[PDB]
RNA sequence: GGCAUAGUUC
DNA sequence: CAACGGGCGGAACTATGCC
DNA sequence: CCGTTGTT
């Protein structure tokens, strides 16, 4: 049944237990921006990483 | 503005302190080490 | 601070 | 015909050893 | 792999 409205869904679904893992790459460890923050010694352009 | 016995190296120039920085503990880089060479030899 | 090596994502 | 030299993807993220 | 330069 939708969950919305309550009306049923005209097809019907494939539904069941699987089995699922979590993997390492999550999204706190990869959101990153700049502006205007430390630079670089030899040729004064941003850092790196 | 190339004469050709210019191509002959005499006289050596020596990039300035932004070309060859120190590191931050005094580290001196690659060219400071073959430029220190290279003088030491000459006086020698 | 820098050099190198390894692993991983697309 | 033989010898020599330069050329070979793009980004990104961790870690560890050493000067 | 294939553009230069040498040797022959």
């Amino acid at each position: 049944y939708n969950g919305f409205t309550g009306r049923k869904i005209t097809s019907q679904i494939f539904i069941g237990p699987t089995y699922y893992q979590r993997l390492k790459h999550m999204v706190d460890d990869k959101i990153h921006s700049r502006a205007r923050g430390p630079i670089q010694i030899l040729n004064r352009q941003p850092m790196e990483g | 503005y190339a004469r050709p016995e210019w191509m002959i190296v005499t006289v050596l120039p020596v990039p300035p302190l932004s070309v060859r920085p120190a590191v931050v503990a005094r580290n001196q880089d690659d060219l400071t080490h073959k430029l220190a060479d290279i003088v030491k030899i000459n006086n020698q």
